[PDB]
RNA sequence: AGCGGCCGCCACCA
RNA sequence: AGUUCGGCCAUCCUACGGCGGAAACUCCUUAACUCGUUCCGAAUUAAGAAGAGAAGCGCCGUCAGGCCCCGCCAGUACUGCGAUCGGAGACGUCGUGGGAACACGGGGUGCCGAACC
RNA sequence: ACCCCCCCCUCCGGCCCCGCCGCCCGCGCCCCAGCCCCGUGCCCCCUGCCCGAGGCGGCCCCCGCCCGGGAGGACCACCC
RNA sequence: CCUGCUACACCGGACCGCAGGCGUCCCACGGCGGGCUCAGCGAGGACCCUCCCGCGGAGCAGAAGGGCACAAGCCCGCCCGACCCGCGCCCCCCGUGCCGGCGCGGGCCGCGAAAGCGGGGCCUACCGAUCCUUCGCCGCCCCGGCCGCGGGCGCGGAGGUGGCAGAAAAGUUACCACAGGGAUAACUGGCUUGUGGCCGCCGAGCGCCCGCAGCGACGCGGCUUUUUGAUCCUUCGAUGUCGGCUCUUCCUACCGUCCGCGCGCACCGGCGCGGAAGCGUCGGAUUGUUCACCCGUUCAAGGGAUCGUGAGCUGGGUUUAGACCGUCGUGAGACGGUUAGUUUUACCCUACUGGCCCCGGGGCCAGAGCACGGCGGGCCAGUACGGAGGAACGCCCGCCGCG
RNA sequence: CGCGAGGGCCGCACCCGGCGCUGGCGCGACGUGAUUUCUGCCCAGUGCCAGACCGUCACCGUGAAGCGAUCCGCCGAAGCCCUGGUAAACGGCGGGAGUAAUGACUCUCUUAAGGUAGCCAAAUGCCUCGUCGGGCAAUUUCCGACGGCAUGAAUGGACCAACGAGGAUCCCACUGUCCCGAGCCGCGCCUCCGCGAGCCUCCAGCCUCGGGAACGGGCGAGGGCCGGCCAGCGGGGCAAG
RNA sequence: GCCCGCCGCGGUGCUGACGCGCAGAUCGCUCGUCGGAGCCGGGCAUGGGGGCGAAAGACUCAUCGAACCGCCUGGUAGCUGGUUGCCUCCGAAAUGUCUCCCAGGACAGCCGCCGCCCGCAGUUGCGGCCCGUAGAGCGCUGGCCGGCGGCCGCCCCCCAAACUCCGAAGGGCCGCGCCGCCCCGCCCUGGCCUGGGCGGGGCGGGCGAAUGCGGGCGGCGCGUGGGCCCCUCCUGGUAAGCAGGACGGGCGAGGCGGGACGAUCCGGACGCCGGGCCAGGGUGCGCCGCCGGGGCCGGAACGGCGUCGGCCGCGGCCGGCCCGGAAAAUGGAGCGCGCCGGAGCCCCGGACCCGCGCCCGGCCGCCGCGCGCGGCGGGUAGGAGGCCGCAGA
């Protein structure tokens, strides 16, 4: 029911969503973004781990549920549901058209009919990342290594600085939570306000 | 292109600019034209009447005729292979006065009235293009020593 | 069958090779399009100048 | 466009 | 300092607290006449001087929103010209020119012109 | 290793030996090692430019049919 | 003809490119002046009314984009610039016409205290030559004169050409044509590889247990040109266009036989992998068939060579002219089935197969050619192995195919 | 189906002709196609026909007006219109829902009428090599049944003894069709004496790969090769016509 | 209008012979019919859009879905073929608009020739105005994952050809010499003793970026109106040696060398010679030309305790060059042979080989010239000048 994904793997067209001159597009198979734990708070999961983009090419929505379930079940194998929070960064906002073949009038009037949509990525962009305590540090590379072979090309697992999926670093981060100056939202962190109405 | 008609393609150039919609101020009105005199043809695009044509926007021409509510205005104009002199006629909101010789003006001011002065010697007129730098000295008493640094990812 | 619909490739070539012309000089003063009412006062003003009148 | 009472019959150089 | 008429149209706007008034502007008092309200002297038109700084207006304030300037962001993003540079490609590199934005941090918060008291 | 190459087997330019019975041409020999390489890292360098035996290696030349039968056969050829 | 985008910041820029519109509607839904402020949130009030704030979130005939707040929107008053006479420019563009717009000189008017504004409906679309006909001014001519009818002419509108720079126009040919075209289809080949076919990588799962003996979803990466498409480069002064028969050679992506390993391999029999293209892969019933489907045997892989092979054949199919049926057509005729329908020429050149251009007897060998596979029986042995069943190395004896 | 002769059908430039030396048991125009057994429903459409003068529909003629040209009226043949008849004229001849696995049954929308008697996967059935049965070791063919892409009644339906250089399937007999080929005869071919042409021809005539108007004898690179001829042969010369 | 069968009359099958024939329809065997709507001979009748037809569009003297003969007629063709001596000077287009236009034309462009007359630019610099694209972003019109706090507020992942508050590179249009100061004359516009326009005088001045270089106007006329490729930038399509657009360049219409081989790639654009220098590519032998030095030893996902080199702490990540993943049909191609501490790959340095391309010298022709000499030369379609040869007056 698919053609094989190398008929549209890279970025040859404008994009191309779907509004209101784009209709009757099908529904995308990955409808889950946010999967672990993702109410838990932002003190609790210090470590981060990211999967960066080595192309610039398009990845179907087929493909992006098929990474979502390896990664998900085997971290939640071996350290449990709750040890960590995963998110899909990509969204397939693309829509891919297909000229049918069957009477049959080939090149004339071959202006195509929606089929699929597709995700536009970039170098060195990440494509899923995780955040976790310590009772799962071990298996995070171990689970983003099955995602990966479900991604067309090339693909890069690195460890980041950053304290969870917040913008500081952890020797930042510490050091502000040791002074008294950063915010805390539900699981992001910011700083001092420092600016407005003093109190009321 | 598919369709041209007079106002086609004039989504951006016609639109108005940030918080500058309504009315003209009224300099628009009291300016003093005369005839000779160069202008840039800017379209306002909230004054309908003698609107000119999108060719035209960004334009300079010179005053032919002074009407009762409009100016005449003449533009040259390339047509491929030869260049065309265009006349067309444009109420007051779509013309400003043009500075194309304003630069020409204050040299000329500038080189009679420092002729006027002479010290003694008359000074060079013409204007110079940059000419390469003469010789000097410079302290190296306090220097920097910087060097290419190393990759960090 | 079909053949080519538009091309202007070899245009700008054609159109820079014998020059660009300009328009005559007598072009800037043509008369045609001014007000009447300021050409029928330039008339009457000249013919009652002896020295630029041009009448027997 | 023409007679008759939407119907008939008949007309026809930008 | 004030009023009438203007230029440029927020460094002038919006919100909330204040402080002022000799003169000036305002609020204010009146329904004979003038003229007026899909009904209404609210508005507006006419006629006036008992009372006011409560408003409008002028001034001051605020880790105020907006607006305005500077620095940073950053020789980064992108890009003109040249290459028998690399790579299966997608893309990137080097030589020679041009060069942002968002964000971020500090500063600021109408002036010019005619006539009259 | 049913594969591949050679033998056996089919064709076969050329060549050699033997039967009958002359010409011409050239002048130069250790071997074996390269992480023993046994004392090296040379000689030759005039094919006429003044060279021109014997031995040792080359070269040339040398051999009918017709006719009739057949186990052979289009014609020829082949075997007698 | 028109709007936005394609289009890569002057202008311009293609497609049977993308999302759409127009052949109308309105004496007010028009002109002018004055007054007014919309959509709505919030908060109130017997079973529409009020205040407050309100950058337009409303409205402005109908597409889309742009424009507009003491207004270009709404309401009221008075009106007909939705006029007459004469010129010029802009867009498209050859700087020709047409639609549409704009700027002026002179008449006559409307509204307003006045300055002003007004040649429709805010701007970008909403439309039409020559000849003829018809009507409206103010005049001139009817040529030998004059008068009355009538006819003609100079200016301007209307009647229409949508295939919109504007002929007056139905089919069929299987009875056939002519000039041409590889500028253009039906068949080989070429580029492509969606589709077909073949092969990897990962490891949710199945497999009593046990992801990998054998399997393997969701996904991802390739190769091939034995399918069918896509395209139109070569061929229309012609490359004979299906299959079968006959005959030869080639590929390996290997079905049986050969040699090794693995098993959820006791034996027997199966299954998976690597090397391997020498030999083998057959006889028939129905169909033109390629394909398919059954019966039988020593149990039976897949392909290429101009979809190998028509001056090799055959001519069943398809594929002229005769004829029949069903549906369709007013008709001549058209298209799913059916039957009858001429298969021409080598003596040239090359290739190939043999043969020749007279030269003793016996030999040697450079080059080239090439050929022994498969299936059984006896003994081992009813033994090893394990109850039922049931092998093997070796030797010897036959058969089949080929030579 | 038309016509009783002063007619009908046809010829023909004109005058004049054929059927006709004829007369309804005749002449002319059409369809079906011996026999046997049959030939159902529809006149709304198209075609044809006869009976009525409603509307329309010519010139001529006639009235009113005009200087006259002319303008307007009235009059009104056939035809059409209107009223009927006609299918062995052309042609046409059904949907949905339930109801004892079927549906006698019923309600329903509908036509000018809704295909009757019969026949059938037919020389007419798309699906389709239909289903079942016969026959064969085995049958997309054949025969017999069953029932309709799109069977069907002089568009003639069904059946038929005799007849056919007509299209099909099977059996006995017969055989070189074949397994699988072998031997022989005459005449050509072949060699010789005599005689003696046609077609065709840029120039030439050995291969493999590359590139190239994408399949070369010639061009780039490699591998072969004295030269001259015969009997045969059909791979190529994109052989000839 | 019965049956077997001879002559006769016909023509079934062999899809036999022949098919450069015996023959522009024949021959062999086999076959239909043979008392009848049967076969044969002579005379006579019917004539071309007509005849005649047991009906095949058959036959009408080898001619028939309209005979033959002469003339109208050398019928018309936007279509195919052909179109005859030399040298010299110049040199295109395959595009816009309209067309019963789409294999054709007219008008414009491009080019030639003939002229005639008295500052300039396909460039940079300096100055003034214009644009909404790449990027960036979520305020606007839309779309989209979640978390905190009381429908609402703060954070937050990810987006747009028909979203834009911001905004490049890049382009586009205009200007760069005559100015000042007082007076005087003429006539629609103003309350006026106002303005504005066109002219006259008297005065002071004065050549005000760079670089190169002579410029402008007309007449008559032809060919062309199928293009294609490269580089960058795009649109439809799985893709294409597919189809459609854009600035600049090329082939067309461009010789020569090199890329083994190719219309377009890398160099270089051309009269006839002699010498020199050398671009692009290369330098074991074919085949003109090489040495020295430092290292290493077609194709995807994905695998490698092959070898050399790194970075971060036995481990984890990488780089260079190699190995596996890597299957087609006649025998065959890194050009061949061949090479492999190279005759291979990357880098450094000094040479060498040769395109009349550049330089110097001579000669030819053309265009110029202080008349001393100087610069130049390709060419399809097309245009112009000077001549060679033929027959006759
Ligand atoms: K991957
Ligand atoms: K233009
Ligand atoms: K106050
Ligand atoms: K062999
Ligand atoms: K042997
Ligand atoms: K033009
Ligand atoms: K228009
Ligand atoms: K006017
Ligand atoms: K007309
Ligand atoms: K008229
Ligand atoms: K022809
Ligand atoms: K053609
Ligand atoms: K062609
Ligand atoms: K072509
Ligand atoms: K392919
Ligand atoms: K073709
Ligand atoms: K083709
Ligand atoms: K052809
Ligand atoms: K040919
Ligand atoms: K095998
Ligand atoms: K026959
Ligand atoms: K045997
Ligand atoms: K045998
Ligand atoms: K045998
Ligand atoms: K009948
Ligand atoms: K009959
Ligand atoms: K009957
Ligand atoms: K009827
Ligand atoms: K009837
Ligand atoms: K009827
Ligand atoms: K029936
Ligand atoms: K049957
Ligand atoms: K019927
Ligand atoms: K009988
Ligand atoms: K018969
Ligand atoms: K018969
Ligand atoms: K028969
Ligand atoms: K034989
Ligand atoms: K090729
Ligand atoms: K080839
Ligand atoms: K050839
Ligand atoms: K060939
Ligand atoms: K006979
Ligand atoms: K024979
Ligand atoms: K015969
Ligand atoms: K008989
Ligand atoms: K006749
Ligand atoms: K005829
Ligand atoms: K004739
Ligand atoms: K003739
Ligand atoms: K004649
Ligand atoms: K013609
Ligand atoms: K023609
Ligand atoms: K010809
Ligand atoms: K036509
Ligand atoms: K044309
Ligand atoms: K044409
Ligand atoms: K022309
Ligand atoms: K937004
Ligand atoms: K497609
Ligand atoms: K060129
Ligand atoms: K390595
Ligand atoms: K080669
Ligand atoms: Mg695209
Ligand atoms: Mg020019
Ligand atoms: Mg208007
Ligand atoms: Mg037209
Ligand atoms: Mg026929
Ligand atoms: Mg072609
Ligand atoms: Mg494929
Ligand atoms: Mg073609
Ligand atoms: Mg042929
Ligand atoms: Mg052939
Ligand atoms: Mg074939
Ligand atoms: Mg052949
Ligand atoms: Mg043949
Ligand atoms: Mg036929
Ligand atoms: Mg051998
Ligand atoms: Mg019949
Ligand atoms: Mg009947
Ligand atoms: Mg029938
Ligand atoms: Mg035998
Ligand atoms: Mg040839
Ligand atoms: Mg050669
Ligand atoms: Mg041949
Ligand atoms: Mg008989
Ligand atoms: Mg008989
Ligand atoms: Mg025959
Ligand atoms: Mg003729
Ligand atoms: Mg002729
Ligand atoms: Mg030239
Ligand atoms: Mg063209
Ligand atoms: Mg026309
Ligand atoms: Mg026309
Ligand atoms: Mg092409
Ligand atoms: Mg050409
Ligand atoms: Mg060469
Ligand atoms: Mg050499
Ligand atoms: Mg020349």
């Amino acid at each position: 029911g698919r053609r094989p994904a190398r008929c549209y793997r890279y970025q040859k067209n404008k994009p191309y969503p779907k509004s209101r001159f784009c209709r009757g597009v099908p529904d995308p198979k990955i409808r889950y973004f946010d999967l672990g734990n993702r109410r838990a708070k932002v003190n609790d999961f210090p470590y981060c781990f990211h999967l960066l983009s080595g192309e610039k090419e398009q990845v179907s929505s087929e493909a992006l549920e098929a990474c979502r379930i390896a990664c998900n079940k085997y971290i939640a194998k071996k350290a449990g549901k709750d040890s960590f929070h995963l998110r899909i960064r990509v969204h397939p906002f693309h829509v891919i058209r297909i000229n049918k073949m069957l009477l049959q009038t080939g090149m004339r009037g071959a202006w195509g009919k929606p089929q699929g949509t597709v995700a536009r990525v970039s170098i060195g962009q990440p494509l899923l990342s995780v955040r976790c305590r310590a009772s799962a540090k071990d298996y995070v590379k171990d689970a983003l290594r099955r995602a990966k072979f479900k991604i067309p090309g090339r693909q890069a697992i690195v460890e980041s600085r950053n304290w969870g999926f917040t913008e500081f670093t952890k020797e930042e981060y510490e050091d502000l939570r040791e002074r008294g100056e950063l915010q805390y939202d539900g699981n992001n962190a910011h700083r001092i306000s420092r600016k407005g109405p003093l109190n009321l | 292109t598919h369709s041209q008609g007079y106002r086609c393609k004039t989504r951006y150039c016609f639109a108005r600019k940030f918080r500058r919609h309504g009315m003209a101020n009224l300099t628009t009105y009291n300016r003093v034209y005369k005839l000779g005199q160069y202008v840039n043809i800017k379209v306002n695009g909230a004054y309908h009447k003698g609107m000119p044509h999108r060719y035209y926007n960004g334009r300079t021409g010179t005053i032919f005729n002074i009407g009762p509510r409009a100016l005449g205005v003449q533009i040259q104009k390339r047509v491929r292979g030869r260049i065309m002199l265009k006349r067309i006629n444009v109420r007051l909101e779509h013309v400003h006065p043009s500075d194309c010789r304003k630069n020409h003006l204050e040299r000329v001011a500038a080189n009679d009235a420092a002729r006027r002065l002479a010290g003694q010697p008359v000074p060079c007129l013409k204007r110079q293009n940059a000419l390469p730098r003469a010789a000097h000295v410079v302290s190296i008493a306090s220097a920097i020593d910087i060097t290419p640094l190393k990759y960090d990812g | 069958a079909k053949l080519k619909n538009h091309t202007s490739k070899n245009q700008n070539r054609k159109d820079h090779r014998n020059g660009i012309k300009k328009p005559k000089k007598s072009a800037y003063t043509s008369h045609k399009g001014m007000c009447p009412k300021y050409l029928r006062n330039l008339r009457r003003s000249r013919a009652n100048d002896p020295r630029q009148s041009l009448r027997p």
